[PDB]
Protein backbone atom coordinates (compact mmCIF):
# COMPACT_ATOMS: atom_id res chain seq x y z
CA UNK A 1 0.00 0.00 0.00
CA UNK A 2 2.90 2.37 -0.01
CA UNK A 3 2.83 3.13 -3.44
CA UNK A 4 -0.72 4.07 -3.14
CA UNK A 5 0.19 6.56 -0.59
CA UNK A 6 2.82 7.80 -2.23
CA UNK A 7 0.63 8.68 -5.09
CA UNK A 8 -1.98 10.66 -2.32
CA UNK A 9 0.25 12.59 -1.06
CA UNK A 10 1.99 13.14 -4.42
CA UNK A 11 -1.71 14.78 -5.34
CA UNK A 12 -2.58 17.09 -2.47
CA UNK A 13 0.71 18.24 -2.13
CA UNK A 14 0.62 18.87 -5.85
CA UNK A 15 -2.81 20.29 -5.10
CA UNK A 16 -0.58 23.89 -3.31
CA UNK A 17 -3.60 22.81 -0.33
CA UNK A 18 -2.30 25.84 1.43
CA UNK A 19 -1.74 28.15 -1.83
CA UNK A 20 -9.84 30.73 0.92
CA UNK A 21 -8.80 27.70 2.86
CA UNK A 22 -12.18 25.85 4.13
CA UNK A 23 -10.23 22.72 5.54
CA UNK A 24 -12.97 21.63 7.88
CA UNK A 25 -14.81 20.95 4.66
CA UNK A 26 -11.97 17.72 4.54
CA UNK A 27 -13.30 16.48 7.70
CA UNK A 28 -14.47 13.24 7.54
CA UNK A 29 -15.62 11.26 10.67
CA UNK A 30 -16.66 8.08 8.24
CA UNK A 31 -12.28 7.83 8.40
CA UNK A 32 -11.61 7.79 11.42
CA UNK A 33 -8.57 5.02 11.90
CA UNK A 34 -9.26 1.71 13.78
CA UNK A 35 -5.69 1.01 14.71
CA UNK A 36 -2.76 3.70 15.69
CA UNK A 37 0.45 3.72 18.07
CA UNK A 38 -0.54 5.04 21.25
CA UNK A 39 2.52 4.79 23.37
CA UNK A 40 6.59 3.09 22.70
CA UNK A 41 9.84 2.32 23.77
CA UNK A 42 12.78 2.42 21.52
CA UNK A 43 15.15 -0.14 23.77
CA UNK A 44 17.16 -0.95 20.28
CA UNK A 45 20.67 -1.06 21.61
CA UNK A 46 19.47 -4.08 23.62
CA UNK A 47 16.11 -5.31 22.82
CA UNK A 48 14.25 -3.83 20.44
CA UNK A 49 11.08 -1.54 19.91
CA UNK A 50 8.05 -2.14 22.37
CA UNK A 51 4.60 -0.39 20.97
CA UNK A 52 1.13 0.06 22.50
CA UNK A 53 -1.70 0.22 20.19
CA UNK A 54 -4.92 2.38 21.07
CA UNK A 55 -6.56 -0.78 21.89
CA UNK A 56 -4.00 -1.89 24.30
CA UNK A 57 -2.52 -4.45 22.56
CA UNK A 58 1.68 -4.47 22.80
CA UNK A 59 3.90 -5.58 20.42
CA UNK A 60 7.82 -5.51 20.17
CA UNK A 61 9.89 -5.96 17.22
CA UNK A 62 12.71 -6.93 18.30
CA UNK A 63 16.68 -7.03 17.28
CA UNK A 64 16.73 -10.24 15.56
CA UNK A 65 13.54 -9.03 13.44
CA UNK A 66 10.99 -10.80 14.74
CA UNK A 67 7.79 -9.85 16.67
CA UNK A 68 5.50 -10.17 19.66
CA UNK A 69 2.13 -9.29 19.71
CA UNK A 70 0.25 -9.69 22.74
CA UNK A 71 -3.24 -8.83 22.73
CA UNK A 72 -5.37 -6.76 24.71
CA UNK A 73 -6.55 -9.96 26.60
CA UNK A 74 -3.43 -10.29 28.17
CA UNK A 75 -3.16 -13.76 27.25
CA UNK A 76 -3.55 -14.43 22.81
CA UNK A 77 -0.16 -13.81 21.61
CA UNK A 78 0.65 -13.94 17.81
CA UNK A 79 4.69 -14.48 16.53
CA UNK A 80 6.05 -13.26 13.88
CA UNK A 81 9.15 -15.05 12.33
CA UNK A 82 11.76 -13.06 10.26
CA UNK A 83 10.36 -14.45 6.81
CA UNK A 84 6.98 -13.63 7.64
CA UNK A 85 5.23 -16.67 8.89
CA UNK A 86 2.60 -15.94 12.40
CA UNK A 87 2.23 -18.79 14.94
CA UNK A 88 -0.88 -17.70 17.58
CA UNK A 89 -0.01 -19.30 21.12
CA UNK A 90 -0.84 -18.20 24.94
CA UNK A 91 1.69 -17.12 27.67
CA UNK A 92 -0.15 -19.64 29.83
CA UNK A 93 0.92 -22.50 27.16
CA UNK A 94 3.96 -21.38 24.89
CA UNK A 95 6.97 -23.18 23.79
CA UNK A 96 10.12 -22.95 26.27
CA UNK A 97 11.65 -20.85 22.95
CA UNK A 98 10.21 -18.13 23.38
CA UNK A 99 9.92 -17.32 27.67
CA UNK A 100 12.85 -15.05 26.91
CA UNK A 101 10.98 -12.93 24.58
CA UNK A 102 7.83 -13.20 26.05
CA UNK A 103 9.59 -11.79 29.29
CA UNK A 104 10.94 -8.93 27.71
CA UNK A 105 7.54 -8.14 26.17
CA UNK A 106 5.57 -7.97 29.42
CA UNK A 107 8.31 -5.63 30.78
CA UNK A 108 7.09 -3.08 28.53
CA UNK A 109 3.76 -4.17 28.32
CA UNK A 110 3.56 -2.84 32.05
CA UNK A 111 6.03 0.10 31.62
CA UNK A 112 3.99 1.39 28.86
CA UNK A 113 0.94 0.96 31.00
CA UNK A 114 2.58 2.96 34.18
CA UNK A 115 4.50 5.80 32.43
CA UNK A 116 3.61 6.57 29.20
CA UNK A 117 0.89 9.25 27.58
CA UNK A 118 -1.74 7.74 25.58
CA UNK A 119 -1.88 9.40 22.39
CA UNK A 120 -5.40 9.61 21.12
CA UNK A 121 -6.82 8.62 24.30
CA UNK A 122 -9.68 10.80 23.53
CA UNK A 123 -10.67 8.57 20.95
CA UNK A 124 -13.07 5.54 20.04
CA UNK A 125 -4.61 -7.11 14.76
CA UNK A 126 -1.45 -5.30 12.53
CA UNK A 127 2.00 -5.25 13.50
CA UNK A 128 4.69 -2.92 13.35
CA UNK A 129 6.43 -3.91 10.46
CA UNK A 130 9.39 -1.39 10.61
CA UNK A 131 10.25 1.66 11.80
CA UNK A 132 13.06 4.51 11.55
CA UNK A 133 13.24 7.84 13.74
CA UNK A 134 15.10 11.14 12.40
CA UNK A 135 15.99 13.62 14.28
CA UNK A 136 12.43 15.53 13.70
CA UNK A 137 10.23 12.31 14.17
CA UNK A 138 9.67 8.84 14.04
CA UNK A 139 8.08 6.89 11.67
CA UNK A 140 6.00 4.15 12.16
CA UNK A 141 5.07 1.51 8.95
CA UNK A 142 2.15 -0.98 9.98
CA UNK A 143 1.25 -4.06 8.64
CA UNK A 144 -2.21 -3.37 7.66
CA UNK A 145 -0.72 -0.07 5.62
CA UNK A 146 -1.08 2.68 7.80
CA UNK A 147 2.15 4.99 8.52
CA UNK A 148 2.50 6.28 11.61
CA UNK A 149 4.68 9.99 11.99
CA UNK A 150 5.20 11.45 15.55
CA UNK A 151 7.20 14.68 15.47
CA UNK A 152 8.92 14.75 18.21
CA UNK A 153 9.49 18.69 19.23
CA UNK A 154 6.03 20.22 18.93
CA UNK A 155 3.84 16.62 19.96
CA UNK A 156 1.93 16.85 16.75
CA UNK A 157 1.20 12.97 14.69
CA UNK A 158 -0.09 12.07 11.62
CA UNK A 159 -2.07 9.00 10.77
CA UNK A 160 -1.75 7.64 7.37
CA UNK A 161 -4.50 5.64 5.75
CA UNK A 162 -4.18 4.74 2.39
CA UNK A 163 -6.93 2.04 2.05
CA UNK A 164 -8.99 5.28 3.04
CA UNK A 165 -7.19 7.49 1.30
CA UNK A 166 -7.55 9.79 4.83
CA UNK A 167 -4.75 11.05 6.95
CA UNK A 168 -5.60 12.13 11.20
CA UNK A 169 -3.71 15.38 12.37
CA UNK A 170 -3.29 15.00 15.78
CA UNK A 171 -2.14 18.74 17.17
CA UNK A 172 -0.39 20.86 19.62
CA UNK A 173 -3.67 20.67 21.88
CA UNK A 174 -4.39 17.24 21.16
CA UNK A 175 -7.52 17.79 19.16
CA UNK A 176 -7.57 14.57 16.51
CA UNK A 177 -9.19 15.74 13.02
CA UNK A 178 -9.29 12.83 9.81
CA UNK A 179 -9.62 14.09 6.79
CA UNK A 180 -9.75 12.84 3.56
CA UNK A 181 -6.92 13.67 1.32
CA UNK A 182 -8.62 14.10 -1.48
CA UNK A 183 -11.20 16.79 0.27
CA UNK A 184 -7.87 18.30 1.55
CA UNK A 185 -6.95 18.57 -2.17
CA UNK A 186 -10.66 20.31 -3.03
CA UNK A 187 -10.72 22.83 0.15
CA UNK A 188 -7.02 22.90 0.87
CA UNK A 189 -5.06 23.49 4.36
CA UNK A 190 -3.45 25.61 6.88
CA UNK A 191 0.35 25.99 6.43
CA UNK A 192 1.15 23.53 9.62
CA UNK A 193 -0.77 20.65 7.86
CA UNK A 194 0.97 21.06 4.35
CA UNK A 195 4.39 21.25 5.91
CA UNK A 196 3.59 17.90 7.94
CA UNK A 197 2.01 16.51 4.59
CA UNK A 198 4.99 17.65 2.70
CA UNK A 199 7.63 15.83 4.95
CA UNK A 200 5.03 12.57 5.27
CA UNK A 201 5.82 12.00 1.68
CA UNK A 202 9.60 12.10 2.08
CA UNK A 203 9.06 9.57 4.98
CA UNK A 204 6.88 6.91 2.51
CA UNK A 205 9.46 8.22 0.05
CA UNK A 206 12.13 6.35 2.26
CA UNK A 207 10.49 3.28 3.30
CA UNK A 208 9.57 2.93 -0.01
CA UNK A 209 13.09 3.00 -1.08
CA UNK A 210 14.78 0.87 2.06
CA UNK A 211 12.29 -1.86 1.42
CA UNK B 1 13.56 6.80 24.32
CA UNK B 2 10.58 6.98 24.60
CA UNK B 3 7.11 8.41 23.27
CA UNK B 4 5.54 11.39 25.53
CA UNK B 5 5.39 10.72 29.28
Amino acid sequence: HLSDMLQQLHSVNASKPSELVRQEEAEDPACIPIFWVSKWVDYSDKYGLGYQLCDNSVGVLFNDSTRLILYNDGDSLQYIERDGTESYLTVSSHPNSLMKKITLLKYFRNYMSEHLLKAGANITLPYLRTWFRTRSAIILHLSNGSVQINFFQDHTKLILCPLMAAVTYIDEKRDFRTYRLSLLEEYGCCKELASRLRYARTMVDKLLSSR
Amino acid sequence: VLSTL
